[PDB]
RNA sequence: GGCCGCAAGGUUAAAACUCAAAUGAAUUGACGGGGGCCCGCACAAGCGGUGGAGCAUGUGGUUUAAUUCGAUGCAACGCGAAGAACCUUACCUGGUCUUGACAUCCACGGAAGUUUUCAGAGAUGAGAAUGUGCCUUCGGGAACCGUGAGACAGGUGCUGCAUGGCUGUCGUCAGCUCGUGUUGUGAAAUGUUGGGUUAAGUCCCGCAACGAGCGCAACCCUUAUCCUUUGUUGCCAGCGGUCCGGCCGGGAACUCAAAGGAGACUGCCAGUGAUAAACUGGAGGAAGGUGGGGAUGACGUCAAGUCAUCAUGGCCCUUACGACCAGGGCUACACACGUGCUACAAUGGCGCAUACAAAGAGAAGCGACCUCGCGAGAGCAAGCGGACCUCAUAAAGUGCGUCGUAGUCCGGAUUGGAGUCUGCAACUCGACUCCAUGAAGUCGGAAUCGCUAGUAAUCGUGGAUCAGAAUGCCACGGUGAAUACGU
């Protein structure tokens, strides 16, 4: 993966920590029921005035030795290729072939 | 195969006679593995035909059996270039396997109402000579007798 | 298991977790302190609930 | 035919891990970064001291590293002027209290890891391939071994089309799973490309 | 040209020009519409499918501003993708910066929390509040925010015919080689061939050969039978309480959980055989001759695949082939092909009510009981980092009614109207619910695929990726066949 697109990450990552109180406030408001009706307008014309990089879902699982965008597993923060590495050399506690 | 003996299986008796013969005809009856379906419409045909002719289920089962049971049979030759129709006998067990399967395809194909009304119907008509079945049999047996020149 | 196409050719790995549990019906002061005060390996897991 | 790697079909059954620890889901993948960070700095800054191995254990709340070597003075130093630094910046690494030991490889001509770093060294600095292969077995059954396999690819001498070359003595039975057998890679950097190293020793059966 | 012959022709017999070879006898392979022996769902004997319809998905072509790049006979085509609305993104149109979005150096001053204005945004300007720690021997500047100059940074840009690493295939086929000796001028041969035998270059006997290596087998995981340790959250035959329930006092026997052990070796009997290796039957036993299923891939072949995971020689661009942003595209549509799902019905469709599983996942997670809604869901709220709580109700089956051979009370594409949820945001381009509409299709031409037993066929259940998005991929159990004369 290229220098910029790990970049990219980083900066997502801070601002989704930096901003994360004053959404889950707006979106409580935006939820409840029996609100005021001009304070639902309100919050919804203001949760739209954050950066769009905050949400949570805008942020790519990527591998951690290389940057790749597929074939994540969640357990061990690599892909598949590092992940097959590391378990020959003997790295990864527990991890033993298979049969059955 | 090529190198092989294959020994036979074994098959258990019917619950509610004791015959291995109407075993097979249920397992060569069923379809997706239902057991329970192919009984129930055996049974019931059973039922309905042991009164049309006044014997025992078994009985009449044997007596349609014999009418369809083959004798020669035409197997396929070449090894000059063209198509030889060599006749041959056949032996027991293909006898009744063959019967019970030409039995069931006729059944199939007519156009009652339910199952085992149709399948008491064949039964019916090959105890009186008469039906698919039996017109197979005839049919084998012309080809075999058109070809006694390459016995 | 190959950087690019071939989709067949993967390979199957296990974990395995092993689990014990011990009770102690009449306790004292000394022993609880000799629980506390024991040193086990560097590949055990131990949880203690009173 | 591809082959599968010896230590791993082999862990479990007579071959043991390098790692050895017990966590959960939501600490597994920041300890194993943790590890390769650990492992890429000490691996840069002993790069002379002839290091084969390099084993880690996390106990409580601390880690404890085990270096296998066979130049331990060049790692202790006078009085341990350089252990406590590599303490030192390893603890800074982890983020735990931090404890480093040191143990001694016997016969270097019998690691796997050792005798392959030498070839790549001696084939930077322009020697034949053919005699650095010779030199390696004739070594290693002198001093002891029931079997040694060596094996070579790449541009070998400047060549335009690259190759592939073995040597062998003694036995070496990979399909046997009781077998003792240590595996190990390395690669050199030359100014026609990249030229690769495998190293298989045979030490008898358990 | 001469001689000879009725003729057909015979006999004597050159040059120009052109190429760097033409040729004999043996040697190792490959090939034969040459011969001999033996294997494999190779054929034969059988069961179910594809090719025709509608829909999901990948590929060719054509279109477009762009429809990003790669895989191409078997061994590419639900393939890299284990999950494209923005992000991912590498492509297009437009707005912007230049030692830089990511690092190391030098020296000029100070830092993070809220809140206002013009911007589509990137990015420009106004404000208010704060003064950190710390040898201050005053130099700390370490921590981290600004700007200036130049050694530099950066590239998913080309070559897989310059490479390392990793993978496919012949093929889980039984082959592939060396040392010393001997034969031939030599390339080479012998051993490794022969008589028997095995799944096997497996084993025995012979023999100018005598020995060893890589493969074959065995050691590793799992499944089937037994006994000896511990018995909670798992288990109840005997004993005794009754609000009926392993509920409660108890028991350590049985299911089951998971650690150490026993057992299967042609070991025993009879016949055949070279006074062999082996073969065919029989006893006991849960299991018999490799008991059943995995893992395990020899020397080599295809300049086979991948510079777009990563690493790397050579070339190439540096106010641009390198940054940042908002919209669009990868989802197009005369057409051709591969892989799948649902059907074309009575061994069935619809309504009532009732047995019986296995294996898994869970803290920004799994969400009971109760109330509201016809429903997708909503509100309030216990329990659980788990043999304890939750996901979570198996379905095919069985019992009783009805439909009566019809393009149907079969099938469920398409389209109108109204909703729910995830998410800043569902126009292009998401999944699900409700009322309505009710297309093709009555078993598929020439071709062509899978399968030898708990297998084929058929019914349901779980997980990885993941805010949301499976008819694909990886796993689990239920019911349960037909056929193998033979080469």
């Amino acid at each position: 993966a290229k220098q910029s697109m790990k970049a990219r990450e980083v900066k997502r990552v801070a601002l989704a920590d930096k901003y994360f109180a004053k959404r889950a406030e707006l979106k409580a408001i935006i939820s409840d029921v029996n609100a005021s009706d001009e304070d639902r307008w309100n919050a919804v014309l203001k949760l739209q005035t954050l950066p769009r990089d905050s949400s949570p879902s805008r942020q790519r699982n990527r591998c951690r030795q290389t940057g790749r965008p597929h074939g994540f597993l969640r357990k061990f923060g690599l892909s598949r290729i590092k992940v097959r590495e590391a378990a020959m050399r003997g790295e990864i506690p527990g991890l033993k072939k298979a049969s059955w | 195969p090529r190198r092989r003996v294959i020994g036979q299986r074994k098959i258990l008796p019917d619950p509610k006679f004791g015959s291995e013969l109407l075993a097979k005809f249920v397992n060569i009856l069923m379809v997706d593995g239902k057991k329970s379906t192919a009984e129930s419409i055996v049974y019931s045909a059973l039922e309905t035909l042991a009164q049309r002719s006044g014997k025992s289920e078994l009985e009449a089962f044997e007596v349609a059996l014999e009418n369809v049971r083959p004798t020669v049979e035409v197997k396929s030759r070449r090894v000059g270039g063209s198509t030889y129709q060599v006749p041959v006998e056949v032996r027991p067990v293909r006898r009744n396997a063959l019967a019970m399967r030409w039995i069931v395809e006729a059944a199939r194909k007519r156009g009652d109402k339910s199952m085992a009304l149709r399948l008491a119907n064949e039964l019916s008509d090959a105890a009186e000579n008469k039906g698919t079945a039996v017109k197979k049999r005839e049919d084998v047996h012309r080809m075999a007798e058109a070809n006694k020149a390459f016995a | 298991i190959s950087p690019h196409v071939n989709k067949d050719a993967r390979d199957q790995y296990e974990i395995r977790t092993h689990l014990r549990l011990v009770d102690i019906v009449e306790p004292t002061e000394k022993t609880v302190d000799a629980l506390m005060r024991l040193d086990l390996a560097a590949g055990v897991d131990v949880q203690i609930s009173l | 035919g591809q082959k599968v790697h010896p230590n791993g079909i082999r862990l479990g059954i007579v071959k043991p891990w390098n790692s050895t620890w017990f966590a959960n889901t939501k600490e597994f993948a920041d300890n194993l970064d943790s590890d390769f960070k650990v492992r890429q700095y000490l691996t840069k800054e002993l790069a002379k001291a002839s290091v084969s191995r390099i084993v880690i254990e996390r106990p409580a709340k601390s880690i404890r590293v085990t270096i296998h070597t066979a130049r331990p003075g060049i790692v202790i130093g006078k009085k341990g002027e350089d252990v406590e630094k590599l303490r030192k910046v390893v603890a800074d690494i982890a983020g735990v209290p931090a404890q480093i030991n040191i143990a001694e490889v016997r016969k270097p001509e019998l690691d796997a890891k050792l005798v392959a770093d030498s070839i790549t060294s001696q084939l930077e600095r322009r020697v034949m391939f053919r005699r650095a292969m010779k030199r390696a077995v004739q070594n290693a059954m002198r001093l002891g071994a029931k079997g040694i396999k060596v094996e070579v690819s790449g541009r070998l001498g400047g060549a335009e089309i690259a190759r592939t070359e073995w040597y062998r003595e003694g036995r070496v039975p990979l399909h046997t799973l009781r077998a003792d057998i240590d595996y190990n890679t390395s690669e050199a950097h030359t100014t026609y490309g990249v030229i690769g190293v495998k190293v298989w020793i045979f030490k008898g059966e358990i």
